[PDB]
């Protein structure tokens, strides 16, 4: 019967149930998240549990049409996603196994607590106990303590079952065709349509270190002038000159971001950064301004107003009823027509940046929705928080905030504090670019057995002194389970979303930037008044999943892969100045030095 | 000549925005003053005509569309704001002398009475393999989406499928007293104008 007229059948009747099933079972989310209850936590369970059965039996029903007989393009980019069928292609009992070690390592992660040698009954959680020592502190032992008990206490108990979850995933994903656990989280960057716009899945192993290159000298200079912040701090014998730093030091449990290095490493701490919350609470803007002007914003570069119910449904800030809703920005897309954005708003400069990020959610789930149901996301994991993150960077220069008069109109933009600005954006930046990088590779090799068994322990700081240039304080052997000391990496999430999206965001603003014709760096660009710049950004925003990401990427940039050149190009002044102070410093480091020798 | 009473736009209750109903009148004596004194009028915002002049002109032909309409989205019925309403619900004609009243109806006026809920379309579309396909307005037309949405909606966001069309609806209770919207056109004559008013 023409297989893919069959299919065609077939997509349709899928595209007419799967509207009401689907909208029920995010009401029945909507009504929990902001009114958190046991009632609604029984419908929302019981709401959400008819639609994973009836996505199940539409699996099961697409695995029978082989799609090397459907000619078309978007009835072949379908099929193919109904046949990734999951976890559920397991026996019936390896599966309730699987759910077993997945929940107990949450819930290991979860109740974590460190006891002290001074007090055993004094104890401290992660959330809010450890990471106030591990942020605020500037003492060598209590840092030490707080990272070795992290350590000690969650990953003795994570070992033995992190390395049941590894062979129960590689027959998850070798029961589905790929070769192991990280081919099925690399197949999201897949692409074999039209012509020229094609994309293996391992492609994007020697696509990231193809990057990673051009990113290593500028963080080579930000790793010797955070390392002589600190030696100026702690001290010459805890610190060396030509060795990597040591981990607890870093302003994080994981040494992720280095945010909470800027107390100590400022490069003019005379010079203060702007801040308009005393100018916001002295003019009165309430929690609904902010929201009618990061709405003028998208109006005046060329998208949509927001809909009519959006203003009355949404929860633009904490109620004061006896609702206990948990506070956490969100932007939803609930199905027939509604976009709500869930918000616990007050007036500072850090909920005005954040309207911009949860509009800039929903205005791209805005355009896409003639697209069918399976075609509705970004065109890979990455864009859909490239595009919220470039509008959270136009909407805070200092221009777009003297036009809104929170900024006294004779300003002079205070040449030191440029400098103030991009050490603090690269310190979140850059900062995070080698741990993302070194993580994720460190789980490819573990996952395809590149890494036995045996050396887990000892490839981990193996890599994490040649890639990040972090070396341990403490001597490891293999009964401890470092990487599952993480929360991606103990609730089972992919991690390379965050690398290849802090890419995305500067490939998407060097184009945007030259659309509206700016003439100067590219840290004060200013997208706002600009129609040329919304019209080609309107036709990425319009796709979905409909085209393979390398057409959507050239359809706006005019190069269809990563690139590291607009991020080098964004840290360019900074660059410049800290080749300048570090003058007679080693750049780079050696991987022999250790704090217990 | 004779009377066009106002009559069925004074009685029972005004439909909803896609549901408008018509009164196109001919060959009387009219007097729009007597109309709109009846209602606390706050809006009366006009296209290639004056609301001075409108009340007193010989025309042929005088048409009154008018549904229930809350005055607070009073921003949706304006040209060049392209929301869920001017797509789905009613487009406005541009291409005649128009006029745009938003009325305020008061409890005094006794014989009209009041719906439980405000009412629009926030979808309607023809589903396929490739996904929605948008019917918008025609201005000055009916939407296609009509025969399906005469079900009645029961709560916000119920989708109505029968066969090709799939609309969806979108409530909201009333609050206070009742609001409602007279879009109001003409149309020169040419050879015999028989709607001139009552002096
Ligand atoms: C939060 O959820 C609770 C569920 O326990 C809601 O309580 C019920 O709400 C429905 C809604 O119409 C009423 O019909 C029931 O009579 C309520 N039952 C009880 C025991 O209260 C509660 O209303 C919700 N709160 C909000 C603000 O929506
Ligand atoms: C999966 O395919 C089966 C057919 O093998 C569908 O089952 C039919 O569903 C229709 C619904 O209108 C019934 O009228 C038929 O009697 C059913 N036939 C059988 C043999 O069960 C099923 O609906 C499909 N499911 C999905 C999600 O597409
Ligand atoms: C975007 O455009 C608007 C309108 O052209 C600008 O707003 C005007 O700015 C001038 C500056 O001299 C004021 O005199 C006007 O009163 C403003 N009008 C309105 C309606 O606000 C706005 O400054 C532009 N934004 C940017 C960032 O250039
Ligand atoms: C048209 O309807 C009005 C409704 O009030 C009639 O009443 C006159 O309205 C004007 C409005 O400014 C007043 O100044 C007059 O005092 C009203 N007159 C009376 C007797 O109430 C008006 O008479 C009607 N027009 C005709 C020609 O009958
Ligand atoms: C988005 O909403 C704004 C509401 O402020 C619309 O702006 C109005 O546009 C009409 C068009 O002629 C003007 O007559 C109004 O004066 C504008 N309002 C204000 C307060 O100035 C805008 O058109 C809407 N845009 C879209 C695409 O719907
Ligand atoms: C209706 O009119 C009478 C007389 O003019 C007045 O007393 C009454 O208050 C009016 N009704 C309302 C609701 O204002």
């Amino acid at each position: 019967q023409d297989i893919g007229q069959q299919a065609q059948e077939f997509l349709e009747e899928f595209n007419r149930r799967a509207e009401d099933i689907s909208y029920e079972s995010s009401l029945a989310s909507w009504n929990y998240n902001t009114n958190i209850t046991e009632e609604n936590a029984k419908k929302m369970n019981e709401a959400g549990a008819r639609w994973s059965a009836f996505y199940d039996t539409a699996s099961r029903n697409a695995s029978k049409f082989p799609v090397d007989s459907i000619e078309d393009d978007l009835i072949k980019l379908q099929i193919q996603i109904l046949q990734d069928r999951g976890s559920s292609v397991l026996t019936p009992e390896k599966y309730n196994r699987l759910g077993t070690v997945l929940s107990t390592m949450s819930t290991i992660y979860s109740t974590g607590t460190v006891c002290k040698i001074n007090n055993p009954s004094e104890c401290l959680v992660l959330e809010p106990g450890l990471d106030a020592i591990m942020a605020d502190s500037t003492d060598y032992h209590e840092r030490l303590w707080a990272w070795e008990g992290w350590r000690a206490d969650v990953g003795r108990m994570m070992r033995p079952l992190y390395e049941e979850y590894v062979e129960l995933e590689n027959e998850v994903a070798k029961l589905n065709g790929y070769s192991d656990y990280g081919d099925y989280w690399r197949a999201n960057y897949e692409a074999d349509f039209p012509k020229g716009y094609e994309y293996k899945r391992d492609q994007l192993i020697e696509d990231v270190e193809k990057t990673f290159k051009q990113i290593k000298p500028l963080y080579e200079q930000l790793h010797a002038y955070v390392r002589h912040q600190l030696e100026q701090v702690y001290g010459p014998e805890l610190i060396s000159s030509t060795g990597c730093l040591p981990a607890h030091l870093l302003g994080d449990m994981w040494g992720r971001f280095w945010t909470n290095l800027y107390a100590l490493t400022v490069p003019y701490p005379n010079k203060p950064n702007i801040d308009v919350t005393s100018a916001m609470v002295e003019k009165e803007w309430d929690a609904n301004k902010i929201f009618r002007s990061a709405e003028a914003f998208f109006i005046s570069i060329g998208l949509d107003n927001m809909t009519e119910g959006f203003w009355r449904d949404s929860m633009l800030t904490e109620p004061t009823d006896n609702r206990k809703v948990v506070c956490h920005p969100t932007a939803w897309d609930l199905g027939k027509n509604d976009y709500r954005i869930k918000m616990c708003t007050k007036v500072t400069m850090d909920d005005f940046l954040t309207a911009h990020h949860e509009m800039g959610h929903i205005e791209y789930d805005m355009a896409y929705s003639g697209q069918p149901y399976l075609l509705r996301s970004g065109a890979n994991e990455g864009f859909h928080e490239a595009v919220g993150e470039i509008m959270s960077l136009s909407a805070a220069t200092p221009q777009h905030l003297k036009s809104l008069d929170l900024l006294e109109p004779t300003f002079q933009e205070d040449e030191e504090t440029e400098i103030n600005f991009l050490l603090k954006q690269a310190l979140t930046i850059v900062g995070t670019m080698p741990f993302t990088y070194m993580l994720e590779k460190w789980r490819w090799m573990v996952f395809s057995g590149e890494i036995t068994k045996q050396e887990w322990t000892k490839r981990w700081w193996d890599m994490k002194r040649e890639i990040v240039g972090v070396v341990e304080p403490v001597p490891h052997d293999e009964t401890y389970c470092d990487p599952a000391a993480l929360f991606h990496v103990a609730n089972d999430y992919s991690f390379i979303r965050y690398y290849t999206r802090t890419i995305y965001q500067f490939q998407f603003q060097e184009a945007l930037c030259k659309a509206a014709n700016h003439t100067g760096p590219l840290h004060k660009c200013d997208i706002t008044n600009s129609t040329a710049a919304g019209d080609r950004l309107r036709k990425l925003l319009e796709l979905g999943r409909s085209k393979p990401w390398t057409e959507a990427l050239e359809n706006v940039t005019g190069e269809k892969y990563m690139n590291a050149e607009p991020l080098l190009h964004y840290f360019e002044p900074l660059f410049e100045w800290l080749k300048k102070a570090n003058s007679g410093r080693f750049i780079g480091w050696k991987t022999d030095w250790a704090p217990y020798s | 000549t004779q009377e066009c009473d106002f009559t069925p736009m004074l009685t029972g209750t005004p439909p909803p925005i896609y549901n408008f109903k018509r009164l196109v009148f001919t060959n009387c004596n009219y007097n729009l003053t007597k109309l709109l004194s009846l209602f606390q009028v706050s809006e009366f915002s006009c296209h290639q005509v004056s609301p001075s002049s409108l009340a007193t002109g010989c025309y042929s032909s005088l048409t009154v569309d008018y549904f229930a309409y809350s005055t607070d989205m009073s921003s949706y019925l304006q040209p060049g704001s392209a929301g869920a309403i001017v797509q789905f619900n009613y487009k406005q004609d541009f291409s005649n002398p128009t006029c745009r009243v938003l009325a305020t109806v008061p409890q005094n006026l006794t014989t009209i009475t009041k719906p439980s809920n405000y009412a629009y379309l926030t979808e309607c579309y023809k589903t396929s393999a490739y996904g929605k396909n948008y019917l918008y307005n025609a201005p000055g037309a009916y939407t296609p989406c009509l025969s399906l949405a005469s079900r009645g909606f029961s709560t916000k966001y119920q989708s109505h499928s029968d066969g090709e069309l799939t609309t969806t609806g979108y409530i909201y209770p009333v609050t206070g007293n009742l609001q409602m919207a007279f879009i109001i056109s003409v149309q020169y004559g040419t050879d015999t104008n028989s709607v001139c008013p009552m002096q």
